[PDB]
């Protein structure tokens, strides 16, 4: 039987020098201490930040701890660095190696509205017969931001792709884009293309439309 | 220092066997289990299988009769198949050292089997593209896309195969404000891309996007001017 381990919580915003405390539960119990945790960084493989629940491989710095028992496990950062915000994994082998999915340590900063602008299918474009049209959320916080499509005020669904870029360096904000796909005749048929924005910075959802023909 | 080095076919059809090698430098395949694992894009990690020096094999239950691991021990490599490969297999997989062989006093064999250290990662997509060179279309700027004294324009890279595209502003001259947005793998099977900037309005300025697809040596240098709204 597969032991699923569950992390706590989903993302962990904090400010660098802050404690990080990253939970790990198991379906099962962990025999002896048969746990681990990994760092992963964007771009690059994860590493070995603990094993054995507590103990510490070569080089890893002091301020990464590790404790529990049975199943529940965590993983302690007494004092973020820059460098310590990204992704941590548990990681169970008393059985079948069974990863958690995973907590994600970002910056913690104000939060910050989204920038809504929208950008219509080029006529180049829509000689090939296919429409694209975009909508961008520039410089918001926190990452969670959900895009909806709206033609002539008709919720879209499946023909809508969105991207999100890393935490910014500078100012530790997202940024999200979202193409809307149609074919050109489904464009033709149609008036008004809305992208419809929710965002904790907005006191309500705010629409970026424009009607075909003029734009 | 054990080090592991990856290398393998990146690029597979559906249905298709991938086929992934992985050397140890450094060290000998004797004394501890190795373990490939895999990290879909945007997701989490899990553990696909493991082979020790002598040729025994564990793998995922979740992954059925699919995993087929091999050893060389007088290469000192070990080498992952996955057969009959689908979208849900589009990764990036490591290999690394699982857990070490202990010997005790009434009982003798492998524990502590977490992995250090990890490999490279080999970026395995699956695909029935093939090369193609990608399509550049203005994002133009418009009363629509501004705000205040603050605008927004940009490129949008479309359909493409295989990953990646390398977008510049200005030939590198104008890098801030600037969102290059990771691609998404279109239901067609190929790649596109949004490269956004924020700019002042009074600018609206040349703004020129370079996108360059090395796959298909496609370069393009579209001008962004503002249409109406």
């Amino acid at each position: 039987h597969e032991i699923v381990l569950t992390q706590s919580p989903g993302t962990l915003s904090l400010s660098p020098g802050e404690r990080a405390t990253v939970s790990c539960r198991a379906s099962q119990s962990v025999s002896a201490s048969n746990l681990a945790w990994y760092q992963q960084k964007p771009g690059q493989a994860p590493r070995l930040l603990i094993y054995g629940v507590s103990s510490r491989p070569t080089g890893i710095p002091d301020r990464f701890s590790g404790s529990g028992s049975g199943t529940d496990f965590t993983l302690t950062v007494s004092r973020l660095e820059p460098e310590d915000f990204a992704v941590y994994y548990c990681q169970q082998y008393g059985s079948s190696p069974t990863f958690g999915q995973g907590t994600k340590v970002e910056i913690k900063r104000t939060v910050a509205a989204p920038s809504v602008f929208i950008f219509p299918p080029s006529d180049e474009q829509l000689k090939s017969g296919t429409a694209s049209v975009v909508c961008l959320l520039n410089n918001f916080y926190p990452r969670e931001a959900k895009v909806q499509w709206k033609v002539d005020n008709a919720l879209q669904s499946g023909n809508s792709q969105e991207s999100v870029t890393e935490q910014d360096s500078k100012d530790s904000t997202y940024s999200l884009s979202s193409t809307l796909t149609l074919s050109k005749a489904d464009y033709e048929k149609h008036k008004v293309y809305a992208c419809e924005v929710t965002h904790q910075g907005l006191s309500s959802p705010v629409t970026k439309s424009f009607n075909r023909g003029e734009c | 220092q054990v080090q592991l080095q990856q290398w393998g076919a990146g690029l597979l059809k559906p249905s298709e066997t991938l086929s992934l090698t992985c050397a140890v430098y450094g060290g000998s395949l004797s004394g501890n289990f190795w373990s490939w694992i895999r990290q879909p894009p945007g997701k989490g990690l899990e553990w696909i299988g493991e082979i020790n020096h002598s040729g025994e094999t564990n793998h995922n239950p979740s992954l059925k009769r699919r995993v087929t691991l091999s050893v060389d021990t007088s290469k000192n490599q070990f080498s992952l198949k996955l057969s009959s490969v689908t979208a849900a297999d589009t990764a990036v997989y490591y290999c690394a050292r699982g857990g070490p062989k202990v010997y005790y006093e009434y009982w003798s064999g492998y524990v502590n089997n977490c992995f250090d250290p990890w490999g490279q990662g080999t970026l395995v997509t699956v695909s029935s593209a093939s090369t193609k060179g990608p399509s550049v279309f203005p994002l133009a700027p418009s009363s629509k896309s501004t705000s205040g004294g603050t605008a927004a324009l940009g490129c949008l890279v479309k359909d493409y195969f295989p990953e990646p595209v390398t977008v510049s502003w200005n030939s590198g001259a104008l890098t801030s404000g600037v969102h290059t947005f990771p691609a998404v793998l279109q239901s067609s099977g190929l790649y596109s891309l949004s490269s956004v900037v924020t700019v002042p309005s009074s600018s609206l300025q040349t703004y020129i996007c370079n996108v360059n697809h090395k796959p298909s040596n496609t370069k393009v240098d579209k001008r962004v001017e503002p249409k109406s709204c």
